[PDB]
RNA sequence: AUGAUUAGAGGUUGGUGUUAAUAUCGACCUAUUCUCACUUUAAAUGUGCAAACAAACCUGCCUUAGCC
RNA sequence: GCGGCUAUCUGUUACACGACAACGCAGGUGUCCUAAGGCGAGCUCAGUGGGAACAAUCUCACGUAGAACACAAGCGUAAAAGCUUGCUUGAUUAACGAUUUCCAGUACGAAUCGAGACUGCGAAAGCAAGGCCAGCGAUCCUUUGCG
RNA sequence: UCGAGUACGACCAUACUUGAGUGAAAACACCAUAUCCCGUCCGAUUUGUGAAGUUAAGCACUCAAGGCUCAGUUAGUACUGAGGUCAGUGAUGACUCGGGAACCCUGAGUGCCGUACUC
């Protein structure tokens, strides 16, 4: 016995919860190689450069303090 | 529950609509998108090879995935208690540039642009003018109303 | 007609009603796959017409169509012979002097160069500019001047990919450079074995040189490297 | 006037003998002479089979004549038959042909070793302009309201014979 | 319109009751007609999205993947 | 209880997102194709309106699909996706990566977007990892391949 | 030499298709030919190759009808969300608070623009 009675307002007692924003499980796998492999060896670069921009931070922050 | 296929009970749906058929538009073929901007997944017939199901047709949402031939969408879907941002994989002709946004992108462009120039920009032309307010109105043709059987 | 016919009549895309354009060679040609974003697509449609023959580079914008560097064979005679120009040689003539405009509209001086001057069997293409075939509704049968202006092109810097399967001096083998550099450059015993003795017979293409006609257009490529603009005498 | 003349399209003799086999074996010889173009055949699709032809079965032996060489070829559907048959052949566009029952009527031969077949010089006139109705490229109409019409067939069946 | 559903006004295609002259009902031919499922971006109610500190700018990185 | 259908497919039910039931209605399925696959080119179908020794077919008109598309039905397609021909095996391996539908967001089945080869058909851009979407099967066991 | 001319197009009938008119330069167009690649059973189609020629078709320009597009109605009509201890009849009917058509008919007009060249 297929009713479907009730079922809206129990979707909607505990809500129904909006969806996660983008910046939430932006896993930008499975999809087309070509950027993602590319979008990777930028985040290498980017992190040896993060790595880097701290390196003299600290250095700079010792002799100029 | 006799028949639940991919394509079910959508005669009208994925139909074409009057004296517009056949090949898609050049434009179609020759829209920009990247990953991130809106679409409208407005699945057209007469391409018949990458229509999405039944459910995504009028929904917009953003592409995170761009394939040489085909536009990866991402959809919310209110499944039960939650939605669902389904991830579906149509083709490009199956999407629109969505102009959801045109309603703020052509607004703070100029907003802004008269903003700025009432900030600071280099002067202030007047804008459109106020609504909704009194007056003693002058008429110009007078009436009754009774019947008109 | 007459009546609700008409009423649910749907009327064909403008150009094919009554027109060239072939919006399944059209939609296949200015596609492109949608992660190049707007990375630019230069056709080479090419039309033959009986009088003569139109090649231009073209690239399809939103706007419509925006053509760029146009090149006819009614401004190759304003440097040449202007006694064929529907010739297959002709098609060759604009092949390299479509080509090279394009190079010297693209401030491409580098590959300025081109290929060899000289008629070439085959090359295989990829860094040059690129292009895409355009014949339109000219069809492809094995030899023809939507093709001379092909491989005019590609010996003249063009990019445009091809093989050898539907050249002139292509056979159930490969590509003879023989049969193709005498068309690239003129055929011209089309004139010596019947108008030449036009006058052997009866009364009655004159003032041409059957000795210089192969000449008459060697001097026409050498000249386009060096003359691109080439237009003709306006005013 | 000068583009304003009619002149026969093409005359393409048509036999329609029936089921192929030892039926059609001289017909295409016989044949291969009076045009000098390979005669064609014609894969039916109805083929009633009450003559024996079967569905993709050489039944109707086509040819096709066109150009001077048929209208030549026409001073001998204008030769017998006292070079004017009923005008009541004149077709909705302007055709007309002649036929007889004795291949060997023309300067043919009914050789022994073949049965006395014949031709159907079912000839189409029309003026210059039909060039334009049928393009691979670049098509348009068929011209309209200046063609050949059952009036002005009558005019060239009997000026040009 | 895909179909209708059909009789009312009379006139190509079959059989037929007639004295090359005539109908006769079907098919048809027409102006229609009657009232229905198939038609049309044709509602109301709906529903998908977006809407302010990086969504626009003025800029500048780096690998340059794209394109010469 | 016999009778008949549980796995599935289209329309309808079904109410203009989606969802939605009934021994609820109407129909289909458990296949069939080395071409009925793939591609390129050429062509335009059902019908009709008239025409030719024989007498169908060659004639040209007008022909928005009234046909065809392996089949049920529905969408869809007209310089084709149908018709004819050509050349072919992409109906293959797929590093399978992701996704969709069913969904519990689990299989499965069928699809979609890809990647890597190796390829075929094309002058080319492109098209093809079957014939769209029903046509299918866990643990264990047997069995072959894999080295 | 100026508007348009071809070829490329984007919207896709205001653009369609009809009976004509119209074509002044060019430019398309049919046109000549099998002397070659070519594939035509065919010089039809196309595909070698050019100009005796021709506006006869084609094509763009003009009017001027179905159809199409825009509106005036149609009409606050039908229909509809919501509300009655509304009224009867279990037929929808009105009301109130709103949304609000369509077919038709009387109209309006019957494409527009965008890149190169060429004049
Ligand atoms: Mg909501
Ligand atoms: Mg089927
Ligand atoms: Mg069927
Ligand atoms: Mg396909
Ligand atoms: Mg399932
Ligand atoms: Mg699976
Ligand atoms: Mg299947
Ligand atoms: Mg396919």
């Amino acid at each position: 016995n297929h009713t479907n009675h009730n079922q809206s307002s129990k979707n909607h007692r505990n809500g129904i919860k909006g969806p996660m924003p983008l910046h939430l499980h932006n896993s930008k796998r499975g999809s087309w190689l070509p950027a993602l492999v590319n979008a990777r060896r930028v985040r290498k670069h980017n992190q040896k450069a993060a790595l880097k921009k701290r390196r003299e931070r600290i250095a700079a922050f010792a002799a100029k303090n | 529950v006799h028949s639940y296929g991919y394509k079910s009970g959508t005669r009208h749906l994925f139909a074409k609509k009057f004296r517009k058929h056949g090949a898609p538009s050049v434009s179609t073929i020759l829209t920009n998108i990247k990953v991130g901007d809106y679409v409208d997944v407005v699945a057209d017939s007469a391409v018949r090879e990458g229509m999405p199901h039944k459910y995504y047709h009028g929904r917009t949402g953003i592409v995170w995935n761009v394939t040489p031939r085909g536009v990866g969408v991402i959809i919310n879907k209110p499944v039960r208690t939650r939605t669902l941002r389904k991830r579906i994989c149509v083709r490009f002709e199956h999407v629109r540039k969505s102009r959801c946004q045109e309603a703020f992108k052509a607004k703070e462009h100029q907003f802004q642009a008269y903003l700025a120039a009432k900030k600071a920009g280099k002067a202030l032309p007047p804008l459109k003018k106020s609504s909704r307010m009194g007056g003693i109105v002058r008429p110009k043709n007078v009436e009754v109303l009774a019947r008109r059987v | 007609k007459n009546k609700a016919y008409f009423k649910r009549f749907q009327v064909k895309y403008r150009r094919r009603r009554e027109g060239k354009t072939d919006y399944h060679a059209r939609r296949q040609m200015v596609l492109q796959d949608k992660t190049k974003f707007g990375s630019p697509k230069y056709r080479l449609v090419v039309r033959i017409t009986n009088k003569d023959i139109i090649a231009q580079i073209v690239q399809a914008k939103i706007v419509g169509d925006e053509v760029v560097m146009a090149a006819y064979a009614h401004e190759l005679p304003a440097f040449g012979i202007e006694h064929g120009l529907t010739n297959y040689a002709a098609a060759y003539a604009t092949g390299l002097l479509l080509a090279r405009r394009t190079l010297a509209k693209l401030g491409i001086a580098d590959k300025f160069q081109g290929a060899k001057e000289a008629d070439g069997s085959y090359s295989a293409v990829r860094f040059p500019f690129k292009a895409i075939l355009d014949v339109g509704l000219a069809r492809t049968t094995t030899g023809a001047r939507v093709f001379g202006v092909l491989k005019g092109a590609v010996d003249g810097g063009m990019a445009v990919p091809h093989r050898p399967n539907r050249f002139p001096g292509y056979n159930k083998e490969k590509s003879s450079l023989d049969a193709k550099v005498h068309r690239d450059r003129i055929f011209g015993k089309h004139v010596a074995e019947y108008l030449k003795q036009v006058k052997e017979e009866a009364s009655s293409a004159a003032k041409v040189l059957p000795e210089s006609i192969e000449g008459m257009y060697k001097k026409a490529h050498a000249a386009i490297r060096a003359d691109p603009s080439k237009s003709l005498p306006k005013k | 006037n000068p583009m304003r003349e009619i002149v026969v399209k093409k005359l393409c003799i048509n036999i329609c003998v029936g089921e192929s086999g030892d039926r059609l074996t001289r017909a295409s010889k016989v044949l291969e002479q009076l045009c000098e173009q390979t005669p064609v055949l014609s894969r039916a699709r109805l083929t009633v089979r009450t003559f024996g032809i079967r569905r993709n079965e050489k039944i109707a032996v086509h040819c096709t004549v066109r150009g001077k060489k048929a209208e030549e070829l026409l001073e001998k559907g204008l030769k017998v038959k006292e070079f004017e048959l009923k005008s009541y052949n004149f077709s909705d566009t302007g055709s007309f042909g002649f036929g007889i029952d004795e291949h060997i009527d023309l300067g043919i031969k009914y050789d022994p070793s073949t049965g006395i077949y014949g031709m159907d010089f079912y000839v189409v006139l029309g003026r210059r302009g039909e060039r334009v109705a049928h393009r691979k490229r670049k098509c348009s109409r068929v011209g309209h309201s200046h063609h050949v019409t059952k009036e002005e067939a009558m005019k060239w069946f009997e000026k040009v014979h």
